[PDB]
This record gives structure tokens, C-alpha cells and sequence, in this order.
């Protein structure tokens, strides 16, 4: 799983 | 031949996304000004790690038409292309010029940090035929952008989409080899060349990470998910 990079690319 | 307005306009927005990042000389003056241990590096090389990966989503957010891709395939993307920005990255950082004897001590430091020496020849001839292209600023962030968007990654769904951004940054890099280095009608070859050795470093990053002469490798969640590491 890849939760973290999947926040930053969504966050904003 | 001449760049058009638009592709200027695409140039600049590149290059201002790409100076986001820490300064060259930041990272330099810490490995020259003394020598540590290889737990000590081990530690600098996370931290710098993780900082750079944060740095490549908000450079990767940036580039034109990314967020309009598909939302797995935009993860591919920047999973596919997180160990070779950070590489081409360091290239870039180790080819830029300091004072006399600097860049040999810089190298001596590097080739002692705790890295296995299977790893070290494949590292500096990958660095120091990236410097013998003396490339410019402006061509070290089209590259990276071009990393980012290959359309070839492994996961990728619709390749097209991916191509389609990819094309443009393409053509401005040509257009800027032609304009730099009209006596090398190959340089742009040879940049595009560099990025096939470049997909080299995956193979082994892990292993790479793995084999630092430390007791404990330690990684932070963000590291653990971009590389593949425990
Ligand atoms: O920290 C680095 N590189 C980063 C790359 C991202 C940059 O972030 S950004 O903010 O500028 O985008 C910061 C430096 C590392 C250092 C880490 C401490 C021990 C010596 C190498 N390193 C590498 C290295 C070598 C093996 C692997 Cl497995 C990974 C990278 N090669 C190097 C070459 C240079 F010249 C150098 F200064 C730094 C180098």
C-alpha cells in the first residue's frame, strides 16, 4: 500500500 | 529551431517548480566539513531521502496536465521515478564546480560513507558521464520532469495520457540541446542515452540501502513506501 504518497498527491 | 512562446513560458514554469529544492552547496559544505561515520551518513542519506521524495510530489503536482491523469496511475508514476530523480538528482549535485581539491575530497567522503563497493563503481561512472555532458540547469529539470513522465513504467493503464505530457518536455529539451551544444548534434541523444543507465539504479536500490556497513537500517515510513524496504 502506498497510503502516504497517495496523501501527499491528494492533499491541497 | 528558436524556442516559441509557449514552449518559453512551459520552460520557466519548469524551472521555477524545480528550484524548490535544498541548495547544492547546503548539502556539500555538510559532507566536506567533516568526516562522519557510516551510521552517521546512513542517517543524512534518509533524511535527505525523505526531504527529496517530498520535494519530487510537490515538483510532480507541478508539471502541466499530471493531476488531470488517472489517480493510480499517477502513484505508478512517481513510484517508477523516485529512486532515478533522486540519482540524477545527486549527479547533478556532485558535477556542480567548487574550490580546487573540494570535488576529490567530496568524492573521497562518498566512497567512504558506508556504501559497499560493489555499488560505488556503477555510482561514479554513472556521475561522472553525466558531468561530461556539462549540462545546464534547465536541462537537469526537463530531464527529471521527463523521468517522471515515462510512459513506460510497469502498473501505467493509459500510456497515451502519460505520452501526451511527456511529448512537449521532450521537444523543449531538443530544441535547448541544439540551441547549448550546436558543435554536438548528439547531445541530446546522449541525455536521452544517460536516463536508459539511469533505470540501472532500480534494480539494486534496495540492496544498495541494504548493504551500508551499519548494524540497524532504518527507515522512515515515506522511504518504506517509495523504496522497497522494511
Ligand atoms: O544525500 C544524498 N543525496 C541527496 C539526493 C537528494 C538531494 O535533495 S534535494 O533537496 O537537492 O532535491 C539531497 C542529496 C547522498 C549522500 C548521503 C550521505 C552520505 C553520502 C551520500 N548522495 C548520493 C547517494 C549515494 C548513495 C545512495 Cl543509495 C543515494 C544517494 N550521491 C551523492 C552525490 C553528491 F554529490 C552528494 F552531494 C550527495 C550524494
Amino acid at each position: 500500500d502506498h497510503q502516504l504518497l497517495r496523501y501527499l498527491l491528494d492533499k491541497d | 529551431m528558436e524556442l516559441t512562446p509557449d514552449q518559453q513560458t512551459l520552460l520557466h514554469f519548469i524551472m521555477d517548480s524545480y528550484n524548490k529544492q535544498r541548495m547544492p552547496q547546503e548539502i556539500t559544505n555538510k559532507i566536506l566539513k567533516e568526516a562522519f561515520s557510516a551510521e552517521e551518513n546512513f542517517l543524512i542519506l534518509t533524511e535527505m531521502a525523505t526531504n527529496h521524495v517530498q520535494v519530487l510530489v510537490e515538483f510532480t503536482k507541478k508539471l502541466p496536465g499530471f493531476q488531470t491523469l488517472d489517480h493510480e496511475d499517477q502513484i505508478a508514476l512517481l513510484k517508477g521515478s523516485a529512486v532515478e530523480a533522486m540519482f540524477l538528482r545527486s549527479a547533478e549535485i556532485f558535477n556542480k564546480k567548487l574550490p580546487s581539491g573540494h570535488s576529490d575530497l567530496l568524492e573521497a567522503r562518498i566512497r567512504n560513507s558506508g556504501i559497499s563497493d560493489e555499488y560505488i563503481t556503477p555510482m561514479f561512472s554513472f556521475y561522472k558521464s553525466i558531468g561530461e555532458l556539462k549540462m545546464t540547469q534547465e536541462e537537469y529539470a526537463l530531464l527529471t520532469a521527463i523521468v517522471i513522465l515515462s510512459p513506460d513504467r510497469q502498473y501505467i493503464k493509459d500510456r497515451e495520457a502519460v505520452e501526451k505530457l511527456q511529448e512537449p518536455l521532450l521537444d523543449v529539451l531538443q530544441k535547448l540541446c541544439k540551441i547549448h551544444q550546436p558543435e554536438n548534434p548528439q547531445h541530446f541523444a546522449c541525455l536521452l542515452g544517460r536516463l536508459t543507465e539511469l533505470r540501472t539504479f532500480n534494480h539494486h536500490h534496495a540492496e544498495m540501502l541494504m548493504s551500508w556497513r551499519v548494524n540497524d537500517h532504518k527507515f522512515t515510513p515515506l522511504l518504506c513506501e517509495i523504496w522497497d524496504v522494511q
